[PDB]
């Protein structure tokens, strides 16, 4: 039984916590503010069921903020790549003695 | 999930099968449980360090009380336990799994 | 790193002072000699069940103790928050309730200590 | 009248106790009347640890300076003083 | 005295974050163009590596997202040396 | 080179302890009127190495009745602490700039005496256990109020970083805004190291060396030496804390050359507490703990944590 | 213990509850059947028994692991969707053990076994306590997770408490140990329903907290407790025993009687979901249900077991005490049949 | 696929005075640089997107630049008798040194001639006049789906209501 | 890089290895005074300095101190250490070889197949840039717990008060 008093008494005592946003001391952004605020903009009188279809997307974009998944699955795919060219290819000299430190 | 996490959720599966294969007097486990209830910790704690949502970094604090709390606990009735006896989960008085 | 270095030669120089301790006197150990000390006469049982309520019947209150303080600790931070009013009863209420705790002990004749 | 008299009781019996109770009670009693703690928390509102991001114009509006330090906006120097 | 100190050392703290304050924007701008830079050569690298693979479109975005994301500081530093990993991540904590 | 400046930090506090002991003898023997060693120095000073050397050249024996791991592992991690809480002491210039080394300070400390209650449980004998035990009990009896005060005291100072200890006490030191809770500080620092009138871990007449007894040669070494590494440490931790000075970044040496007189001050006088006091017995040592200095602590923390907001006063750091 | 501190424990389980079903984010959840534990172990200590101890330490050691296994679960939730909010979980692997911390909760079989024995260690007053307000808040937190439940698991979990909660009952003879089979076997049918349409558990609810209200208040009216015990009362204030008659075949939903009402709803609202068969083997047990109550109905008011003579004298003595809720605790879980359509009441 | 500005086209001359020399004199620096920096940012946290905004990005540098080259031919001797006594302190706090400043503020207040602001005037707002639209939806994002329909008439009786079963009315 | 986070987890898992079989409760306090530190390491290398100290501090400082007062209760003579049983040192090694067996997947650097994926490679990958003022998140982000969360306040000062009148009316009733 929701009971849900905090709401009709409008005390918000436990609402606060709630939500990667949602006010936060100093202001300090949540590490994936944005694709939290869209979709959950996207949700509102669409009430749960539907909104697990047509929110999908803007869910799935906040699910790789969250954990970085598939940037890493590439990232990796990547890294793993580079071994099989370390002998027929040697990178980048830079990255050892560039501008990188004149870049600033 | 970075392979970090992996582990330490392992680590809450053998902190909760240590506390199921549970064998002799019991203190063993108040602290296997203690053990989880720490595993559970640090899990939320790294989580809350990641994304850099602030407000729950009250939480894993206030976790930590009341299962802390909770053990607090489980002691005094050891002892009761303890007083009859000096302890072993070999003797129960209830019939009837 | 800088601490886990610390940590190691301080680790690494106490297991060489066990070290040089014990592979150094090189002399004769035997039975009788490396039986218990029991001021003189020799034990009539090893050690067992020095039993006590009194034990745990405050050291639990540490452990409950202990627990609050660890809620005091944010206090120092929280000072410097926009809103006192907001916090100052809080900052108040807690160690009331600490005292609270203590002073339902304190004469419930729970607090027998020793 | 007579309430007063085991003051006396408790101050020759467990005078730490006493000490205790009066400040203890005294701490939270006193600081609603100092006015000083109106200003308190107006210091902390003075403080950013965040940056102050620029708000575009649009029409006078006008009580934001737009800088150079324009005095349209709030007084500081009261804590100056302080 | 402890009044009077302290509130004179919260006045300097309070100029002191005018200082910072005043610093801010040109470094927000130098993080940025370093970024972009950092980004643009580790997706050439990208095109010489991955190249090489018949199929990969090359520095796709993972996201449905028009928006920019500020890149992970993983994919930014992809490639490089272990040692400018090692000032990256924990270069902070690791400090004294 | 930062290896060197810790085999700087770690064998000059070595070399100190030693000499606490030799001044031991010396200052506690004075308030006897008798003199202390003196034959062997000519002024007594070469003496503590000769009593290193006499322990660790004599044999120790490991015990038939003892577990052995835990036998041995007890001492390691007794220096190991003992010397791992002096890191970030700022003198000036800390060897580390922890952002909160304070409550690190109490986190060494709180796994101090668990070395206590291994010494004792493994040691396997009668004295060895009821000692540990009651020894565990005046510990922890003692850091909880210990901690308390050490929170209330430091949340004027800003922050919990050391180095800005300093800077909040340009003048007037801390001491002199809330002494009483220096009083209980120094008591605490007077039992959580198990010092004179607080005396029971060693037990003494009481249980005849305590928890230390099986414990022969060198592991004997290790915990007296550890035990002053404590002392000397706490009261190091109290001069700084307490008692504030007059700091030239452009001459450093100048602000130390005051500083281990502030602290030398300070441990000093538990010798001469030592030689002052009988032993309080296990009851009322807890007794005026639990009952006593303790609700004082909380009045005086509300106190505390009131006075900033009544006086407008609120410090710096963020 | 004193009625001023007893009263603040019993208050403080109801907050303990409470706080459960008012709060919308997880940790107050989690901190509502956290403080809600601690609450709840003293007051089975009162009057203290070297049997009532190992009662709780048993029912200690399994609230604390299943507390354990839910907390464990709502932080991966939160690892992967990174919310507070009830609502959907996000992660089959959590929802599962969220499931299961709950079926600990309610005592549900194969999770049950610490239920019948845990009754037996405690009096009658602690022990109606325990299997009425203690099934409030796990099942007020599963019907608001009941949007995603993965139903298998729940039906599986809910016959076999049916089951479980049937075989054991037909085999003890102190009535505590078979008011806990009771219990277990009335979980299956709120907690099959629960997938659904948790309108149906909640009528169902009501209906068991009433009954077994009935049922405590009766036996702690008489003072039974062993079933010959329970036996001799014929004689000595009859009514109530042939009062238990009656609230033992509502228990046994036999049709006018007010405990129908659940399992035909139940019925009803399955049926539309097709799953015809389940219902059909879930009624038919329930009938298994119902032979032990008709046993312990022959040990009682039916028939009559020898008296002992020295009962004579306690027929001089009027019972005191009494207990103001009772007879409307009887009268709302029993005649209530042509009062269904309310239900809807409960929307 | 993600489009990107050029290695070249981003390429600055670095402002490249060290820290501490730079929060020597920083103070004044937001005194006087500031309608393209307060540009700048007021630009950047409209639209997020850091490319957007780049150009002014570079244009704050120049300015900077401008600024030095304002510094270097007056005040530098007091300037350096100034930076190199705060560069000294790790913490950089103003207050270990503070008497030079009397040099350095006082040579620029006469030789170059404007005043240092006072500690409680750089923190406040400022309002900022622009040119270029404020962006239509800075997040991008997308339709926001069609709400269900809030739609109501009244409450006639139930048609022959509690139709479940048997039960009549 | 030195994976130095992820060995650290590994000691962390073995600690549970030797603490989750059970051999005499002190030896398990041992394994979670490893398991602790190990524990306030890994937390440390994130930055959240002051959780990984309240573990430090308010738990191994604590609890396993209050254990080392059970055990002074319950013992029986002769304990067991890890090797004194078969069922125990047995359990130990079965530790042993799953956690190597995760190692070894480490090594296979292919996602996890267990349970549900794990993504691999390093840690440090999914580090985000940490900008922030003279504060830490962490610093504002536990002394918002006064101000700005009031309600766990007050049920956490309610929950301990009424456990301390718990622990009397266990106690007290012997
Ligand atoms: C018997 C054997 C005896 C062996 C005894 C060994 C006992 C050692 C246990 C001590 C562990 C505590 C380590 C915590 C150190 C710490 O907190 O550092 C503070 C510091 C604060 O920094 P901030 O100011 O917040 O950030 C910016 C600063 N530039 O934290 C850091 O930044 C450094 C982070 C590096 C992480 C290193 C952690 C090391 C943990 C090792 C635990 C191993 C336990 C094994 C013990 C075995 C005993 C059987
Ligand atoms: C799978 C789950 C579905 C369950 C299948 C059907 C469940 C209905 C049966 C429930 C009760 C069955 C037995 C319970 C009680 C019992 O076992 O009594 C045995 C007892 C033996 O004596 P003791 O008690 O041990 O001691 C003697 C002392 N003088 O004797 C009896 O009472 C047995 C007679 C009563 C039960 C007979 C019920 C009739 C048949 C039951 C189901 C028939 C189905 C109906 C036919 C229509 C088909 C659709």
């Amino acid at each position: 039984p929701f009971f849900d008093v905090q709401k009709r008494l409008g005390l918000d005592l436990d609402r606060w916590m709630t939500i990667q946003s949602a006010e936060q001391p100093h202001k300090i952004p949540g590490r994936c503010h944005a694709f939290e605020k869209e979709w959950i903009e996207c949700a509102h009188g669409i009430g749960g069921i539907r909104a697990e279809k047509e929110c999908k997307i803007e869910f799935d974009d906040f699910v790789e903020c969250l954990l970085r998944q598939k940037t890493m699955k590439r990232l990796s795919a990547i890294k793993r790549q580079r071994d099989k060219l370390i002998k027929e290819g040697k990178y980048t000299p830079p990255p050892h003695h560039l501008g990188k430190e004149d870049p600033r | 999930m970075p392979l970090v996490y992996m582990n330490i959720i392992m680590a809450f599966a053998i902190a909760l099968a240590g506390l199921l294969m549970y064998r002799s007097h019991l203190m063993s486990s108040l602290l296997c449980l203690e053990g989880m209830m720490l595993s559970l910790f640090i899990m939320s704690t790294l989580i809350i360090l990641n994304t850099h949502f602030t407000l729950a970094n009250m939480m894993p604090i206030i976790l930590l009380v009341f299962a802390a709390c909770e053990a607090a606990l489980g002691l005094s009735l050891l002892v009761m336990v303890s007083n009859t006896y000096g302890t072993d989960y070999v003797q129960n008085l209830n019939l009837l799994q | 790193m800088n601490i886990m270095l610390t940590l190691l030669t301080n680790v690494t120089l106490a297991s060489l002072l066990v070290l040089i301790a014990f592979w150094l006197p090189q002399l004769n150990a035997y039975s009788e000699k490396t039986s218990p000390y029991e001021c003189g006469f020799d034990p009539m049982g090893s050690a067992r069940l020095p039993f006590s309520m009194k034990f745990f019947l405050v050291a639990i209150t540490f452990l409950l103790f202990d627990l609050e303080i660890a809620l005091l600790l944010p206090l120092p931070w929280a000072s410097q928050t926009n809103n006192l009013k907001t916090m100052l009863t809080m900052a108040l209420f807690l160690l009331i309730l600490l005292a609270a705790s203590l002073a339902y002990e304190w004469t419930q004749k729970g607090l027998e200590w020793a | 009248g007579r309430i007063a008299s085991f003051l006396k009781n408790a101050w020759a019996k467990e005078p730490v106790l006493v000490a205790s109770f009066a400040i203890g009670g005294l701490a939270i009693i006193l600081p609603s009347l100092s006015p000083y703690t109106n200003y308190a928390i107006r210091i902390n509102r003075a403080t950013p640890y965040n940056y102050p991001v620029p708000l575009r114009d649009d029409g006078n509006m006008p009580d934001v300076p737009s800088h150079p330090q324009d005095p349209q906006g709030p007084s500081l120097e009261w804590l100056k003083n302080l | 005295s402890m009044m009077k100190w302290n509130r004179e050392r919260r006045r300097l703290q309070i100029e002191d974050f005018e200082a910072r304050i005043a610093l801010m924007p040109l470094f927000q701008a130098e993080k940025d163009r370093r970024v972009l830079q950092m980004l643009r050569e580790n997706l050439e690298e990208e095109a010489i590596i991955m190249k090489d693979v018949p199929d990969w479109k090359v520095g796709e975005s993972v996201f449905h997202t028009t928006r920019w994301v500020t890149p992970m500081m993983g994919e930014l530093y992809g490639l490089r040396t272990n040692e400018e990993i090692l000032s990256a991540t924990y270069g902070f904590i690791w400090y004294t | 080179m930062f290896m060197i400046n810790i085999l700087s930090l770690i064998i000059p506090i070595l070399l100190a302890v030693a000499f606490l002991t030799l001044v031991e003898r010396k200052v506690l023997g004075y308030m006897q009127l008798r003199k202390g060693p003196n034959v062997v120095g000519p002024y007594g000073l070469l003496q503590p190495i000769a009593d290193a050397l006499k322990l660790f050249t004599k044999e120790p024996l490991r015990p038939a009745t003892s577990s052995i791991s835990m036998f041995i592992i007890a001492p390691i991690l007794a220096l190991s602490l003992a010397l791992t809480m002096w890191v970030p002491l700022p003198m000036p210039y800390p060897l580390i700039n922890m952002n909160l080394g304070v409550l690190f300070m109490l986190a060494m400390s709180s796994l101090a005496v668990y070395s206590i209650l291994w010494s004792g449980w493994a040691s396997n004998s009668k004295y060895a256990l009821i000692g540990a035990l009651r020894a565990v009990a005046q510990t922890i009896s003692y850091e909880v109020t210990l901690a308390i005060i050490l929170l209330s005291v430091l949340l004027m100072n800003g922050s919990y970083t050391l180095s800005t200890l300093i800077t909040t006490q340009e003048h007037i030191w801390m001491i002199f805004t809330s002494w009483p809770l220096a009083m209980m500080w120094f008591i605490s620092t007077l039992a959580e190291t198990n010092r004179a009138p607080f005396d029971l871990t060693e037990g003494e007449s009481e249980l005849v060396s305590g928890f230390n007894v099986e414990y022969a040669a060198g592991p004997f070494a290790m915990f007296f030496m550890a035990e002053y590494a404590n002392i000397i440490m706490m009261n190091a931790f109290t001069a700084i804390l307490f008692l504030g000075a007059s700091h030239d970044p452009h001459t450093p040496e100048l602000y130390t050359i005051n500083f281990v007189l502030k602290t030398l001050a300070l441990t000093i006088t538990f010798l001469w507490i030592r030689a002052s006091y009988p032993r309080f017995r296990y009851d009322q040592l807890m007794h005026l703990l639990w009952k006593s200095f303790l609700p004082l602590t909380l009045a005086l923390c509300m106190w505390h944590i009131s006075l900033p907001i009544m006086t407008a006063s609120i410090p710096p750091q963020s | 213990m004193n009625p001023i501190i007893y009263t603040t424990l019993i208050m403080t389980v109801m907050s303990g509850t409470m706080l459960v079903m008012i709060s919308s984010h997880w940790l107050l959840i989690w901190i509502g059947f956290e403080m809600n534990l601690l609450a709840m172990i003293p007051v089975l200590m009162k009057n203290f028994n070297p049997r009532a101890t190992e009662a709780a330490t048993k029912y200690f050691l399994t609230q604390a692991t299943a507390s354990m296994m839910l907390m464990m679960a709502i932080i991966i939730n939160l690892l992967y969707s990174g919310q507070w909010t009830i609502t959907k979980m996000f992660n089959p692997v959590a929802m599962t053990m969220m499931t299961m911390a709950l079926a600990m909760k309610l005592g549900l079989s194969p999770f049950h076994f610490w239920v019948p024995e845990v009754t037996q260690g405690i009096s009658l007053q602690a022990g109606l306590l325990l299997l009425t307000w203690q099934k409030l808040a796990p099942l007020s937190v599963l019907c608001q997770i009941s949007q995603s439940i993965n139903p298998n698991l729940m039906l599986t979990m809910a016959m076999l408490s049916i089951l479980i909660g049937g075989w054991g009952g037909l085999n003890q003879t102190q009535l505590r140990k078979i008011m806990a089979y009771s219990s277990i076997a009335h979980m299956g049918w709120m907690t099959a329903v629960l997938p659904y349409n948790t309108t149906m558990t909640i009528l169902n609810l009501l209906i068991y907290i009433t009954m077994t209200l009935a049922m405590f208040m009766l036996l702690i009216h008489s003072s039974a407790t062993t079933t010959l015990s329970l036996s001799h009362t014929w004689n000595k204030m009859p009514v109530i025993t042939s009062l238990m008659m009656v609230t033992l075949l509502s228990m046994g939903g036999l049709p006018p009687l007010s405990g129908f009402m659940p399992k035909w709803m139940i019925i009803q609202e399955m049926t539309k979901n097709e799953s015809i068969i389940m219902p059909t083997l879930m009624a038919m047990t329930a009938l298994l249900n119902l032979y032990f109550y008709m046993r312990l109905a022959y040990s009682s008011s039916l028939t009559m077991f020898p008296s002992t003579n020295n009962m004579k004298m306690k027929w001089q003595f009027e019972h005191t005490k009494q207990m103001k809720l009772l007879p409307t605790m009887i009268v709302l879980s029993t005649l209530v049949l042509p009062m269904t359509p309310a239900l809807s009441s409960l929307n | 696929i993600v489009e990107l500005p050029t290695l070249e086209d981003l390429k600055v001359q670095e402002v490249k005075v060290s820290s501490s020399v730079l929060k020597a004199a920083a103070h004044h620096y937001g005194a006087q640089c500031d309608k393209p920096n307060k540009e700048f940012m007021l630009c950047r946290w409209e639209e997020k997107d850091p490319r957007r905004c780049l150009e002014e990005g570079k244009l704050v540098n120049q300015c900077a630049l401008d600024f030095f080259r304002q510094i270097k031919r007056h005040c530098a001797e007091p300037f350096t008798e100034y930076w190199t006594c705060i560069d000294y302190s790790g913490l950089q706090l103003f207050r270990h040194c503070r008497k030079q400043q009397a040099k350095f503020d006082e040579c620029v207040l006469d030789k170059l001639g404007w005043v240092r602001p006072d500690l409680g005037e750089l923190s406040k707002v400022t309002k900022v006049k622009t040119d270029r639209p404020l962006p239509e939806n800075p997040y991008h994002s997308r339709a926001r789906p069609e709400p269900n329909p809030e739609a109501e008439g009244d409450l006639k009786p139930a048609k022959h209501g509690s139709r479940l079963f048997f039960w009549t009315m | 890089t030195m994976y130095i986070a992820f060995i650290l987890s590994t000691i962390f898992v073995i600690g549970f290895v030797g603490f989750s079989s059970k051999p005499s409760p002190i030896y398990g306090g041992l394994g979670l005074i490893v398991s602790g530190g190990v524990g306030c390491g890994i937390v440390l290398n994130f930055g959240g300095s002051f959780l990984g100290l309240m573990v430090f501090l308010i738990y191994l400082g604590g609890m396993l101190v209050v254990f080392g007062y059970t055990t002074a209760m319950a013992t029986e003579m002769y304990p067991e250490v890890w090797v004194s049983n078969k069922t125990v040192f047995g359990a130990f090694v079965s530790g042993l070889m799953m956690e190597f067996c995760m190692v070894y997947y480490a090594l296979k650097e292919e996602e996890v197949e267990i349970i549900f994926k794990f993504n691999g490679l390093g840690d440090w990958v999914i580090y985000d840039t940490g900008d922030s003022g003279f504060f830490s998140e962490e610093a504002m982000g536990i002394a918002a717990l006064y101000s700005y969360g009031t309600w766990l306040v007050i049920v956490t000062g309610w929950s301990l008060l009424i456990g301390v009148v718990v622990i009397m009316e266990i106690t007290r009733g012997n």
